[PDB]
RNA sequence: AAUGCGCAGAUACCGGGAGGAACGCCGAUGGCGAAGGCAGCCACCUGGUCCACCCGUGACGCUGAGGCGCGAAAGCGUGGGGAGCAAACCGGAUUAGAUACCCGGGUAGUCCACGCCCUAAACGAUGCGCGCUAGGUCUCUGGGUCUCCUGGGGGCCGAAGCUAACGC
């Protein structure tokens, strides 16, 4: 019952699951939603038609703060970011503008092993 | 560095006649110039070793220009010595 | 003696009291440190591609010097010791390399 | 293949060496920071080396971006 | 999948702080170095090199047993540091078994200073120097009369020729 309207989508997208929150102008979240909080648990919760619960539902999760506006802002290379996206539009939710925002090192830390092969 | 007018001084103060630049002793002092910088330098950044290579070639160099002049002018020889400071 | 570029991004919020006082001090530093003084363009505040300490805004400053080299790291220590200077950027000068002109 | 609008062509009497020119700079990093590759700068092997040097100074002074957020996906 | 972390409220998101390590794009088909090897930016201090002029010296040259110095990584000593990563190790899985590959942790170490160690697929698996023997072409970097000439460097294809062949 905060009262809202306008807000932004933070997409997590990653190989292993996909994360939704909804936050306020400022950045605080409203609400937030995953592929495990629609009670998917394995290998499932990466899958894309997850993605697209998990954004549905975190939408109308927020939908009922009044929101009808959001900036999203994508932030991970996984499967299921696009159709994230995808849901997010088609939940009447007016989406104002989408940005990348994955987050990339000018090369600093050492990479796990798994994430290296040849560096 | 070693400015234009700070080498002159050297090459003035050990060329034959004038207007030399390339005389045996021109050669040897210009290179003590060079060596006292770099000793110097090395006395200080005693891990730069790139540098240090650079020291034992105009040494080397050095060591064999007065080779040959001692070979030759045993007079000019015992002169730029004492004119510098070598062997010590 | 070299020819040098003295880049100085001051804080930009400081009224004028406050401003011309950090100036003098660079000039002050740059008489001790033997920084002859020739051209000089103080070129305002500008808006920044990242914030700087905070501020998305930031005063500028530039010095073309010429000063004794042994006297410039020593030099940029001191200009860097205050709070309202953001950035200092001494560059030696180069011959400007013109392209598609 | 491989080519559309050159950066070289769209300006004129630069100097590359001026890490202050932002308004001319900026025309050489891409929608984020990056610099842009030769082939698009349209610079010779030696240009895109002092343009490069350029940059990072300018990034420095904070008059350039060093990374920024690309906007549509 | 499970160990694991999470109601002592994690994950995701915003703001502030600490620290350690590495330097995205540019950037490679590129450069520098005797080799090892060298990549954010600035300054200082230094080494090698290349061109033009055709000014100086006048064979002062080449190689080089031994000697001396340098020498990835790992490893060692003393002190410091310790983000991420990670031999050993501790667990979870997998398997017939699993002292492994996969997963969650994790010490030495990886970092810095100083002192050792002296190895390597330390590779172009090709000692250094000088002379001679078609050309084409791409590229880095100088110079001149700059459609082209002329240096130095890095590739490719190829004359003669060489090679057991591959290839050069
Ligand atoms: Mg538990
Ligand atoms: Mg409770
Ligand atoms: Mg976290
Ligand atoms: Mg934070
Ligand atoms: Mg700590
Ligand atoms: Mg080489
Ligand atoms: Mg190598
Ligand atoms: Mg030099
Ligand atoms: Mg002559
Ligand atoms: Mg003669
Ligand atoms: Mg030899
Ligand atoms: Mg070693
Ligand atoms: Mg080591
Ligand atoms: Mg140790
Ligand atoms: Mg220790
Ligand atoms: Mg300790
Ligand atoms: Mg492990
Ligand atoms: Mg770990
Ligand atoms: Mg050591
Ligand atoms: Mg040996
Ligand atoms: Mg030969
Ligand atoms: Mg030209
Ligand atoms: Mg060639
Ligand atoms: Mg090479
Ligand atoms: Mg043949
Ligand atoms: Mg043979
Ligand atoms: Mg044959």
């Amino acid at each position: 019952k905060r009262q809202v309207a306008s807000g932004r989508a933070y997409i997590h997208a990653s190989y292993n699951n996909t994360i939704v929150t909804i936050t306020d102008p400022d950045g605080n979240p409203i609400t937030w939603s995953s592929g495990g909080v629609i009670g998917y648990k394995g290998s499932r919760k990466g899958t894309p038609y997850a993605a697209q619960l998990a954004a549905l539902d975190a939408a109308k999760k927020a939908m009922a703060y009044g929101m009808q506006s959001v900036d999203v802002i994508v932030r991970g290379t996984g499967a299921g970011r696009e159709q994230a996206i995808r849901a997010l539009q088609a939940s009447g939710l007016q989406v104002k503008s989408i940005v990348d925002d994955t987050p990339v090192p000018h090369n600093g830390c050492r990479p796990k092993k798994k994430f290296r092969k040849a560096s | 560095p070693i400015t234009k007018e700070e080498k002159q001084k050297v090459i003035q103060e050990f060329a034959r006649f004038p207007g030399d630049t390339g005389s045996t002793e021109v050669q040897v002092a210009l290179l003590t110039l060079r060596i006292n910088r770099l000793s110097e330098h090395l006395k200080v950044h005693k891990k730069d070793h790139h540098s240090h290579r650079g020291l034992l070639m105009m040494v080397g160099q050095r060591r064999r220009l007065l080779r040959y002049l001692q070979r030759e002018d045993p007079e000019r020889y015992r002169a730029l010595i004492e004119k510098l400071g070598i062997r010590g | 003696m070299r020819r040098y570029e003295v880049n100085i991004v001051l804080n930009p919020n400081l009224d004028q009291s406050q401003l011309a006082l950090e100036k003098e001090i660079i000039q002050r530093a740059l008489e001790n440190y033997g920084a002859r003084v020739e051209k000089v363009e103080e070129l305002g505040l500008r808006r920044l591609a990242y914030p700087i300490a905070k501020d998305p805004q930031g005063y500028f400053l530039w010095y073309q010097v010429e000063m004794p080299e042994d006297r410039v790291n020593d030099l940029a220590r001191e200009l860097r010791i205050r709070d309202n200077v953001r950035r200092v950027m001494v560059v030696k000068s180069q011959e400007p390399f013109l392209a598609n002109a | 293949p491989s080519r559309k609008a050159k950066v070289k062509a769209t300006l004129g009497e630069f100097d590359l060496r001026d890490y202050r020119n932002v308004e001319v700079l900026k025309r050489f990093l891409s929608e984020t920071g990056k610099i842009l590759p030769r082939r698009r700068t349209g610079l010779s092997g030696k240009e895109q080396r002092i343009l490069a040097k350029t940059i990072k100074r300018a990034r420095i002074l904070g008059l350039l971006p060093f990374t920024e957020k690309l906007v549509r996906k």
